[PDB]
């Protein structure tokens, strides 16, 4: 029992820093960036194998996780952002063409039975670029969505000062599109946080803090019953 | 052994119909939902449909929304796609693409350029 | 005795769903580990009075309202037992109120500063000062210091109003630990409330813990106050008090445990 | 024209392949196993339950001792476990956390680790320091690495999400054949008792079986309808079965080449992640996403018994050399050991 | 694409020309194995708690 004894102390020693690393593993938000290649989802914060990017707000350190080096099938690799406190979903809002698949990934993502749990802060990127399309009036969002022909501007909007009315309708619908798979489906586990962004935004880490504030409330409050 | 096979596709005058049909084996064809995805010259793949395991949920792109009709029998282990008013930018390699999980909402990888559950397609030109 | 035959046989019925259902209670946190988050030691440390109050209370509200000849301290002793078991189930609540506070409050920083250690720390000072609490007429707040009649009075029957004073049942046992802890809980639900609606079904949720505290020791604190100012009670209105005064302890699996989904999927 | 040409050829050659399979299969498992008494109802209980981890667990391996085992959990930590007494023999901190695999060295010199890294990790638990220090970081591959497999301390054949299994030499660090053929990402492998062959299961639904020296794919199984995320060797080396998305667990035998058997009910409707045999092969216990593991009566296709005692997803199953237990690790933060 | 095909024929040829066994007999052999090791099966046949390790 000499050797046990040793062996338990050893465990012992071993499980006391198990804990002094998770209280230092809970002291970090993991979240996974997600997004197309043009996106521009590295420039969302502006701070081989999965790429961590890790930052700081009201000293809360954020490990933000950009899986590259993988293959274009993510139905496996995934399931491994199961305990993720977000997903940030980032969207070329501008490029119509590819709005639909990311809104049929963004379907995938909220529906995965791994991944309904978790709340998704989603960026509407290029939003700058979403403006001068509209304007210029060359490219048509009825001829990839023929229900924004019949769209409204919802009441609930806050357009940006000085913005066309064009542009508020075509970038909340774009929210809309989202919106719609958000609110169909997932009652009350996780919640869809748009925010329309740009290339030189500087806030998104804020909006990120506010949302993961928001989630880890909700799910604080989740565990002991109240929501 | 998931096999899926296209047919009818071909040349077709713009403002045509087309109707495709996938032959599916080697799966339970009503535990899936299935999908329908296009291959355009020099362009990526696009998602262009799908129809849910019962075929109440079906859902199309925004460029064929109107003008295609996605149908299922799951008796006959058929996906169908009737592509009605067809234009010349519908000129593409339509793959009917298996959702990879049985009794799944999400839909993951169909448009993944080796996706496994997609069959090797039929070609389908709108040409004057 | 009509009224105490009623009364001694629902204390029972009381006690017996008291114990049964805060057994279950921690029984599921000890036979599932994934339930014993830090949300479940204060659903612990609950059902540890209530338990207490269906053990270790609900038996000795019996022997306090039979009125067996005993001795004055052992008369003491056995209502001391049903102050501190049934304040710390109050304490329970107050301790459960202000961990769903620094939920709202601390935000992402809540699972961070409430480790392990100091809410035992939290949970054992609130044991700590229901002890406290139930202890002090050990310590000379008992009704011999009322009067020269009572130093010299042993071997009386025991009952409550005989033993205990209404000077700490209605400024220490109600104004201190019952009514400010009712004010705190009152002001955490206000503005839990305040921050859900901020970001019908939160409503609920949150006036239930609250009524439900309300319903069970608000009564029989009334009724102590009106003692104290030379009021008048009936009796059968009074066993009522104390029944509902142990009900709390009974209904407390079904509001506070039963509403978290991990604990209602077990049961 | 020549695509057309090779892909009619293809189709001649699967048609062929399934008319010798369909003239293989006079007789079913179910119809040669019908006459043997069933195993009863195999009721284990959790015998030790391992709460270290602070993460879910995504991969358990035995050592060849029975006793230790290393577990993977997506905290990166590497914990080694002395299963009879609970005691966590070692704590290996990795470098990327989001580990989906471990390897014990038969040796149980080394134990391995990878996952979204794409790097193969192996770690030296005899250092002459004392302390745990990875001794190689095997890349090259260009997805994330799915299973992993010591054949011996210097070779370990790993199967990755780029669609390739690989087999390393450890003092190179070099990929000294790579397995292609896999048009899905591979998810599991499972080496032969004599390490000559390993079968992997990828997301093709497809199961393949290699030969190691070689570096060809001898034979391909397919039968299974989605994922194949497990697949586990018969101890005889002869079979092996597959645990898949579908729901299906299928027995597939090599000298066959064809499915034996489908261990599925009508009541499971999640996927398989985890697969493992008894010592005699009889019981095929599997891990679901339903939180339990389902005992399959191998020869017989009937549920033996369920192990229900993880709240969540059944990551991974670990049966022992001798068959003295069962390690079950899930996404719960918890192994159980059952017996 | 060619190249992808004219690899897929090649390995389906080295498939088509294995030497298969009848299932009967791959049954036979398996079930054979099953009956020759359930004696040395702790998860079959049940251990005594004194030769278990975990009891
Ligand atoms: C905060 N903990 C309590 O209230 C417990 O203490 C007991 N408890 C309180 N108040 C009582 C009472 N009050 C009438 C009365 C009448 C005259 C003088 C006096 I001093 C008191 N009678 C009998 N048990 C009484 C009950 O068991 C409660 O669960």
């Amino acid at each position: 029992s000499a050797e046990d004894k040793a062996a338990v102390e050893r465990s012992k020693m071993i499980d006391r820093n198990l804990r002094e690393d998770g209280e230092k593993a809970a002291r970090e938000v993991k979240l996974l960036l997600l997004g197309a290649d043009n996106s521009g989802k590295s420039t969302i914060v502006k701070q081989s194998g999965i790429f961590e990017t890790k930052f700081q707000v009201d000293k809360v350190n954020f490990h933000m996780f950009d899986v590259g080096g993988q293959r274009d099938e993510r139905r496996k690799w995934i399931q491994c952002f199961n305990d993720v406190t977000a997903i940030i979903f980032v969207v070329d809002s501008s490029d119509y063409n590819r709005l639909q698949e990311a809104l049929n990934l963004f379907k995938s993502i909220w529906n995965n039975r791994w991944l309904r749990t978790i709340s998704v802060i989603l960026f509407l990127n290029k939003q700058d670029l979403l403006a001068e399309k509209v304007l210029a009036g060359k490219s048509k969002i009825e001829d990839y969505f023929p229900e924004f022909a019949r769209y409204t501007t919802p009441e609930d909007a806050t357009p940006e000062p000085g913005e066309d009315p064009r542009v508020t309708r075509a970038k909340y619908f774009i929210r809309d599109e989202f919106l719609r798979i958000s609110t169909a489906s997932g009652d009350g586990r996780h919640y869809c946080y748009p925010h329309f962004t740009c290339a030189v935004d500087t806030e998104n880490a804020r909006r990120i803090f506010n949302d993961v504030t928001d989630i880890i409330i909700k799910m604080n409050l989740r565990d002991c019953g109240l929501f | 052994q998931v096999q899926l096979q296209e047919s009818g596709g071909g040349l077709v005058q713009p403002g045509g119909s087309l109707r495709l049909s996938c032959a599916a084996s080697g799966f339970t064809f009503s535990n899936y939902k299935m999908n329908w995805v296009r291959q355009a010259p020099g362009k990526g793949l696009e998602w262009v449909s799908d129809i849910s395991q019962s075929g109440a949920s079906i859902s199309y792109t925004g460029s064929v929304k109107g003008r295609f009709t996605i149908s299922r029998d799951n008796a006959k282990n058929t996906l169908y796609l009737q592509m009605n008013s067809l234009k010349p930018e519908d000129t593409a390699v339509y793959y009917c693409a298996r959702c990879p999980a049985p009794f799944t909402r999400d839909c993951f990888d169909v448009t993944s350029t080796t996706y496994a559950y997609r069959g090797q397609g039929t070609q389908v030109t709108v040409s004057s | 005795s009509l009224a105490n035959v009623t009364y001694i046989t629902m204390e029972i019925f009381i006690g017996l769903c008291a114990i049964v259902g805060n057994v279950l209670v921690i029984c599921v946190v000890k036979l599932n580990p994934s339930l014993q988050t830090t949300t479940f030691y204060f659903i612990v440390s609950l059902a540890l009075a209530d338990i207490a109050v269906g053990v270790l209370v609900m038996p000795l509200a019996i022997v306090v309202s039979l009125g067996i000849t005993i001795h004055f301290y052992s008369c003491l002793f056995m209502t001391c037992l049903l102050l501190i078991f049934t304040h710390a189930s109050i304490m329970s609540l107050l301790a459960i109120a202000v961990d769903r506070y620094l939920r709202v409050k601390l935000t992402v920083r809540y699972k961070r500063v409430t480790t392990h250690r100091r809410i035992w720390l939290a949970l054992g000072l609130c044991w700590l000062v229901s002890f406290l609490v139930g202890l002090t007429p050990m310590f000379g707040w008992n009704m011999k210091l009322t009067s020269e009649y009572h130093r010299n009075v042993t071997f009386l029957s025991c009952q409550f109003v005989s033993v205990m004073r209404m000077d700490y049942m209605v400024y220490f046992s109600f104004l201190t630990w019952i009514f400010i802890p009712l004010v705190v809980m009152c002001a955490i639900y206000l503005d839990i409330f305040y921050i859900i609606r901020n970001k019908f079904k939160t409503a609920k949720s949150l006036f239930l813990v609250l009524f439900l505290f309300a319903l069970s020791w608000l009564p029989l604190s009334i009724i102590n106050c009106i003692i104290y100012f030379n009021g008048e009670v009936p009796q059968l209105v009074l066993y009522m008090g104390i029944l509902l005064s142990h009900a709390n302890s009974m209904m407390n699996p079904i509001v506070y445990a039963y509403k978290i989904k991990k604990f209602k999927e077990t049961y | 024209s020549e695509l057309d040409q090779l892909r009619q050829e293809a189709e001649q050659l699967k048609n062929q392949i399934r008319d010798a399979r369909k003239a293989c299969a006079d007789a079913t498992l179910s119809q040669i196993t019908n006459n043997i008494d069933p195993v009863g109802r195999i009721q284990m209980r959790t015998r030790r339950t391992l709460r270290g981890h602070l993460a879910k667990i995504y991969a358990m391996h035995w050592g060849t001792d029975s006793r230790l085992l290393v577990s993977a959990s997506q905290d990166g930590k590497l914990i080694i476990w002395d299963s009879y007494t609970t005691n966590k023999v070692h704590a290996i901190p990795l470098r990327s956390s989001w580990v989906m695999t471990c390897a014990y060295a038969p040796s149980g010199n080394y134990v391995a680790c990878g996952g979204l890294d794409n790097i193969c990790s192996i770690y030296n638990l005899k250092t002459r320091e004392g302390n745990v220090r990875v001794s190689r970081e095997l890349a090259g591959h260009t997805g994330y690495l799915s299973c992993c497999r010591f054949l011996d301390d210097n070779q370990i054949v790993t199967s990755s999400g780029d669609t390739t299994c690989a087999l390393w030499d450890i003092e190179t660090g070099q990929q000294t054949t790579t397995f292609t053929g896999h048009t899905g990402d591979v998810m599991s492998l499972s080496l032969a008792p004599d390490t000559r062959l390993f079968v992997s299961g990828a997301c093709d639904a497809s199961a393949k079986l290699w030969d190691v020296r070689e570096g060809m794919c001898r034979q391909t199984f397919t039968g299974h309808e989605s994922d194949i995320n497990a697949i586990c060797f018969f101890p005889n080396g002869n079979a092996f079965a597959t645990g898949s998305d579908d729901a299906t667990c299928r027995l597939f035998d090599l000298r066959a080449d064809q499915e034996l058997m489908t261990y599925s009910h009508d009541n499971i409707i999640c996927g398989i992640t985890s697969v493992s045999f008894s010592k005699s092969g009889r019981l095929l216990l599997a891990g679901y996403d339903d939180f339990n593991c389902n005992v399959w009566d191998a020869l017989k296709a009937d549920r033996a018994g369920v192990l229900a005692g993880h709240d969540n997803r059944v990551s991974c199953l670990g049966v022992t050399d001798d068959g003295m237990a069962v390690a079950t690790g899930s996404w719960d933060s918890f192994l159980k050991i059952w017996n | 694409s060619i190249a992808q095909a004219r690899k897929l024929v090649e390995q389906l040829k080295m498939e088509a020309n294995i030497d298969r066994i009848k299932v009967s007999k791959a049954a036979a052999d398996l079930m054979a194995y099953c009956e020759a090791h359930a004696k040395e099966d702790p998860l079959l046949t049940p251990v005594p708690a004194s030769e278990n390790p975990f009891r």
